């Protein structure tokens, strides 16, 4: 009977080993998939960094981003912090910012805009802006890298459906 | 393809989120914000303590421009000058996919098996929505658990919700392991398992893991583990995640799920814990009034539906505090669920395994389960006669112990012998001793033959004529 | 015009800029127009209880008004369908959405607006004078209900100026115009009514006709009159579902309105697919039962608030059917759930509690709800008569009978059917505690009994005293034994066990043991009493009961098996069989005792 | 018993190589499909992230 128990536990051990092997193989496959997806994400960062080195295209993009931040914020005053290259056009087209604000935020046109003497870790960012109210207590981190990272959590189903075909098992979407 | 794609095209909808810095109050497990712009009831926020750690939480109340955020992982160490709250803008949701099988998740559903993040197919709100009764079908097929005490007098149908009452210090874990190991149908093996344990000791978790390893079933199941050391508030989340995954699998992949919760007592305790944190009206024994509704929400995800071939089955495990049925937890659980299987002490004290009594056990779906196309007609009458004779034997034993052996009529001694043989042979079975319904019932017939034929009342004459003789 | 949300707490919502709002006025809230019900008013703000899930609501959402209270749409088509707690058809929702869940904020008409009805005019002609509650034509609805009377809504009166002719119409047509001071009146096949206001009635009456249930013990010892109320406590294991289903099935009511307030839900599917093939022969024959019912389902999973309005809707529909002159019989499923919902709402609202946390007005609410039941004479010219008989089923928490809700109910109801747990555990399925359970319509029913069965009342008391004496001797025999027992006591105990095993056991699965007419039970209990009386007479004349019983033998088996007679065989063939059995039993006692 | 242990002791490498060869085609197929449909996804992501969307909270 003891020998029977010993052979039983030997069978248990070998079955455990083979199950572990199968689990490890599956984990390896999933890790490879995830690594490939992360590599795909990687390219977008460098593409955005390259795009961020052309003033003609960059200007409308930055203007639109700051306009979106202001529209969501909905405050009479605001503070924006980044490299201050475009204070002239910004605060002059801030007439256009007021105009579009009254077009959409028809309650009134924006009161003013203030550029902080602080800047960003441009080694860690590739443009964009951070917008905060006058009291400097409500912020909308809206840089390019931040936007890409944020989008990297909602496109996963779409990314899957695009890279691969629809899950043949799924029957009701 | 296009139909599926149109349901996902809205993914590319980046939306910036604003993070405040006006935390203006804290006490107990609650945090109070101020000057928040257009709150949204029951959404998710991500705090960031001054040391960089981030905890999660959801708003529970919305006054005029101020939300009472509730934190999961305690509140100690929260600063008022440096903390930064952030809003996701949407309710709590989790990723899902058929690849979750064979993976282990913590209480919050993040992987803990060294694997990568789930390559999600889509996100789903944890809370779910009710099912209109008109789109519901009650089951009519019997599962064969191999346990005679169950598969004889308390059958299980694919779609039922049968809790297993229990008391601390009894082998309910072994019973659950045996059931999952012998979950075959009367007659592939699509029985995925979504075991989700909350508030349990380490040894129980490791034992369950090893049991799943040995049977070559881990690759067919997913684990939601939440040990005691984890925060209490987070406890009330795990069962909802488990049920969400189970229903996704069973209603969008045509699988046959089999979920086995455990220690609902700990879940109720967590409800009491963060219910007395606030000052809501107490029910009985300090329990919340709306625990009945909450437990109904948890339990009422079961049965089959109109179109989907998939099914689902719940086997939650309870832990009666002091071996009292009249405790509110078992009271409400019985009020909701459809019959239950019980466990006693003395039987366990008598070395009888599985220590299952049957007198207080009940199962409603037996009527639809038993019949002709699945079993012999005798099935129901045999069980009824066993109940009657067992009860008579119990009462006769009590009376004999009271007075003596002089007043015990011949029938009384026959009942005592029947009770002894029943509890000593019919119930006892090994840790790996299967019993299909046919052989179990055949063995059961042996015990009744001790009785003279005529006295048998609750059994129709045809069954006696066609079966008793053999 | 509009209002903005100001604060949210689960099911309670507080709005602002709400000035013209009244109390209990219906309102729609949210961008999906969720239904609510204003409760308390404080300046601009007014508390609202929401009748659906409140997740993701945001401050600043517009709030609307309707200016009218909660109401339910009556008329043809109500019947044979299934509705949720707030009068929404369920099959239509599933079909339209092609889903399995309930989409929040979905709206559909209460009654189908497409089908057409073969209408027939009544007996009134232009220029006549009419008042609220008078019929002005019938409508064909079903083979089981050929005539679906249409009515002039109460509080509406005048003289008819134009009427429609016979033909086929949809319930949107204006088939009648009433000329009051002005001609501002039009009436289609349907109308509405506020639920919280009981429908008027000419006058109440005294109910003196038994409500047959098909259950032996219920019909024998605790009869229920057609027009009264009852209560059925339990301990979540007593299996009270059996009697509810049996009385909903085989009772002699013209219509029944099953309502589920906080149920397991699966039972709704059970009844849904079980009824469609179970025929009744009250009119003609073979008509399936499902053409005789209306289901108001609200599973415990669905929002808490709707559990409140569900029972009001059910009772209002029952009153409407009663007004046609048909003896409807509503039956609830769980009143305790309603009390739990009320307690939860009260506690969340932040108000001082009462006994065991419940509010203080629950007793008054329960009394007012129960008062609506009762036989009465309709309001109108034809002078038809109807009746309602509600059957609640309370469910205590600890399984005892001391919780506030049960105590409040027992002070209102007049029939008490308590359910024990141990008897159910013994599979003695109609497990009714015959010690505490009591009835009150016993004396009044004598008017029916003497006409139909003069001897029944004395015999029921005979059995009652027999059972009481057996229960009085059980403890003494247990504490001492049969050593100090006389023959008569042993006879009493044996007959008590015989009754408990034969006249009190039933099973709604055997063909013969599914429905016991009055005559069958009458004859069976007659035979039981005669057997006991003959045994007592013989033993008094002198004989060892131990010797006598063995000789008696087969007659005991015959009386035990008497219940196996097929019901509805001839109704007189069975009478002759009972007569012959009694005669042979008497002869046996004449000789076997000798 | 020792013979039984040795029987499957040497087979550990056998099963290792068996499974290893069992999963090689899928591993390279993943790389191939990733190469095939890479640029388009990057273009879509860039277009989405770069594209703004004027909006305002509706209740305002």
């Amino acid at each position: 009977g003891n020998f029977k128990s010993k052979l039983k536990k030997a069978m248990l051990s070998q079955q455990i080993t083979k199950s572990t092997i199968a689990n490890k193989m599956r984990l390896k496959v999933l890790s490879a998939r995830e690594q490939s997806l992360d590599g795909i994400f990687e390219e977008t960062k460098e593409k955005l960094s390259g795009i961020a080195n052309n003033r003609d295209e960059y200007k409308p993009i930055l203007q639109s981003l700051i306009v979106e931040a202001l529209l969501k914020l909905l405050e009479p005053k605001a503070i924006v912090k980044a490299l201050e290259r475009d204070v002239d056009l910004i605060e002059s087209m801030k007439d256009d910012i007021m105009r579009e604000y009254g077009e959409k935020a028809q309650r009134a046109p924006l009161e003013e805009i203030v550029i902080s003497n602080d800047y960003l870790n441009k080694d860690l960012v590739s443009g964009g802006v951070v917008v905060s109210n006058a009291s400097d207590k409500i912020e909308i981190n809206n840089t390019l890298e931040e936007r890409l990272k944020l989008l990297s959590e909602e496109a996963l189903p779409a990314i899957r459906l695009e890279l691969y075909g629809p899950s043949k098992t799924r029957k009701f979407f | 393809f296009a139909i599926n794609k149109k349901a996902v095209e809205q993914g590319f909808n980046v939306k910036p989120r604003l993070n405040y810095n006006t935390v203006s109050g804290v006490n107990g497990p609650l945090v109070i914000l101020e000057k928040v712009k257009f709150p949204r009831y029951n959404e998710i926020v991500n705090l960031t303590l001054p040391d960089g750690t981030v905890r999660q939480g959801q708003v529970l109340e919305i006054r005029g421009d101020r939300a009472i955020v509730q934190v999961f992982e305690g509140t100690s160490g929260i600063d008022v000058k440096k903390t930064t709250v952030e809003f996701t803008g949407e309710s709590l949701r989790i990723p899902v996919s058929e690849d979750m099988l064979g993976r282990i998740f913590d209480g919050s559903g993040r992987p803990i098996d060294n694997g990568p993040k789930v390559f999600a197919e889509d996100y789903l709100d944890i809370n779910g929505s009710p099912i209109n009764p008109y789109a519901r079908i009650y089951p009519e097929e019997m599962i064969s658990t191999g346990v005679s005490a169950i598969d004889t007098m308390n059958s299980i149908a694919r779609g039922q919700k049968i809790p297993i009452f229990s008391a601390s210090g009894l082998p309910h874990n072994e019973i659950a392991a045996q059931i999952c190991r012998q979950a075959g149908l009367v007659r592939e093996e699509n029985f995925s398992i979504v075991f989700a344990a909350m508030g349990v000791n380490l040894e129980t978790a490791r034992f369950f893991k090893q049991d799943f390893e040995e049977n070559g079933s881990l690759e067919r199941t997913s684990l939601f583990l939440n040990l005691a050391n984890d925060p209490t508030i987070e406890r009330i989340i795990t069962p909802r995640l488990a049920l969400t995954t189970a229903e996704y699998l069973a209603y969008q992949t045509e699988r046959h799920v089999l979920t086995i919760l455990t220690d609902m007592s700990s879940y109720a305790d967590a409800l009491r814990e963060v219910s007395a944190a606030r000052e809501e009206v107490p029910g009985r024994r300090g329990y919340p009034g709306y625990m009945y509704t909450d437990l109904s929400t948890i339990y009422e995800r079961a049965g089959r539906v109109e179109g989907r071939n998939g099914s689902i089955t719940q086997i939650p495990i309870l832990t009666m505090p002091n071996d009292d049925i009249t405790h509110p937890i078992p009271d409400l659980t019985g009020y909701i669920t459809e019959g239950q299987i019980f466990v006693d002490r003395q039987l366990h004290n008598k070395g009888i395994y599985p220590p299952i009594n049957v007198l207080p056990s009940l199962s409603r779906l037996m009527k639809s389960a038993i019949g002709e196309g699945m079993t012999r007609k005798d099935h129901g009458d045999v069980s009824n006669q066993l109940y009657a004779k067992y009860a008579i034997g119990k009462d006769a034993a009590a009376m004999k112990a009271v007075v003596g052996e002089e007043a015990l009529s011949i029938e009384d001694k026959l009942s005592l012998e029947f009770l002894e043989k029943f509890e000593k042979t019919f119930i006892t079975q090994g840790a790996y001793e299967d019993r299909t319904v046919f052989e179990s019932l055949d063995q059961a017939w042996s015990l009744l033959r001790i009785y003279p034929k005529e006295m048998l009342n609750r059994i129709s004459p045809k069954i006696l004529d066609e079966f008793y003789d053999r | 015009e509009y209002g903005a949300i100001y604060s949210v707490s689960g099911p309670v919502v507080i709005a602002e800029n709400m000035i013209g709002c009244a109390m209990y006025e219906l309102v729609k809230v949210g961008h999906d127009n969720l239904v609510g019900e204003v409760i308390r008013i404080d300046g601009d703000k007014a508390t609202i209880q929401v009748y659906e899930e409140t997740a993701g609501l945001t401050v600043g959402d517009p709030v609307l008004r309707t200016g009218k209270p909660l109401s339910v749409e009556l008329g043809p088509g109500l019947m044979e369908t299934i509705y949720d707690g707030i009068q929404r058809p369920l099959k239509a929702i599933k079909e339209e959405s092609q889903s399995i869940y309930i989409p929040r904020g979905i709206d559909t008409p209460a009654l189908d607006r497409t089908i057409k009805w073969q209408f027939t005019p009544g007996k009134f002609q232009v220029g006549d004078h009419i008042s609220g509650g008078d019929i002005y034509g019938s409508v064909f609805e079903n083979s089981l209900i050929s005539s679906h009377k249409i009515l002039l809504p109460p509080r509406s009166r005048g003289t008819i100026t134009w009427i429609a002719p016979a033909g086929e119409y949809t319930l949107d047509e204006k088939i009648l115009e009433v000329e009051f001071d002005g001609k501002k009146s039009d009436f289609t096949l349907y109308h509405t009514w506020p639920v919280r206001v009981p429908r008027p009635v000419t006058e109440k009456l005294s109910a003196d006709y038994p409500l047959l249930t098909g259950q032996r013990v219920l019909d024998a010892l605790f009869p229920c009159v057609q027009g009264g109320t009852t209560c059925i406590p339990g301990a979540f294991g007593c299996g009270k579902t059996v009697i509810s289903q049996s009385l909903s099935k085989y009772s002699n009511s013209d219509a029944i309105i099953y309502v589920g307030c906080g149920e397991r839900g699966n039972e709704m599917a059970e009844v849904l697919m079980e009824f469609p093939e179970l025929y009744t022969e009250m009119s003609g024959t073979k008509e399936p039962i499902m053409k005789r019912t209306t289901l108001v389902a609200n599973t415990s999973n669905m929002p808490v608030a709707a559990r409140e309005a569900s029972i009001y809707t059910g009772i209002t529909l029952a009153e409407y059917f009663r007004d046609q002159g048909k003896n409807v019989s509503m039956i609830a499923d769980s009143s305790s759930r309603w009390a739990e919902a009320l307690r939860e709402i009260s506690g969340r609202l932040g108000e001082m509690p009462a006994d065991q946390g419940f509010p203080a007005y629950l007793g008054a609410k329960l009394a007012s709800f129960y008062e609506r039941a009762g036989k009465a004479v309709a309001l109108g010219s034809p002078d038809r008569t109807g009746s309602v008989s509600i059957v609640a089923a309370v469910s205590p928490a600890g399984g005892d009978f001391s919780d506030p809700v049960t105590t409040a109910t027992l002070g209102i109801t007049q029939v008490f059917w308590g359910l024990d747990k141990k008897l159910a555990q013994r599979k003695h399925f109609p497990s009714i505690n015959t010690s505490v359970s009591y009835s009150k319509y016993t004396n009044v029913l004598n008017k029916f009994y003497d006409s139909n069965y003069p001897e029944f009342p004395v015999l029921r008391d005979r059995m009652k005293e027999i059972l009481s004496n057996a229960e009085e001797l059980e403890q003494v025999v247990q504490l001492v034994g049969k050593s100090a027992l006389s023959d008569s006591d042993k006879i009493t105990l044996d007959v008590a066990t015989l009754i408990k095993e034969d006249f009190l056991q039933q099973n709604g699965y055997s063909t013969y043991d599914a429905f016991c007419p009055i005559w069958k039970t009458f004859d069976m209990m007659r035979a039981f009493i005669s057997y006991h009386d003959e045994a007592q007479k013989a033993v008094a004349n002198g004989a060892n009961w131990s010797k006598l019983a063995d000789s008696t033998g087969d007659v005991k088996h015959a009386v035990s098996s008497s219940k196996f007679f097929e019901p509805s065989r001839g109704e007189k063939e069975v009478h002759g069989e009972f007569e012959k059995l009694l005669s042979t039993m008497q002869e046996r006692f004449a000789e076997s005792t000798d | 018993l020792k013979e039984f242990e040795q029987k499957n002791a040497g087979g550990v490498g056998e099963l290792e190589k068996k499974a290893e060869a069992g999963v090689q085609g899928e591993l390279a197929e993943i790389k191939k499909i990733a190469e095939k449909k890479k640029d388009d996804v990057v273009k879509i992501l860039i277009e989405t992230v770069i594209k703004p969307s004027a909006e305002v909270h509706i209740n305002a």
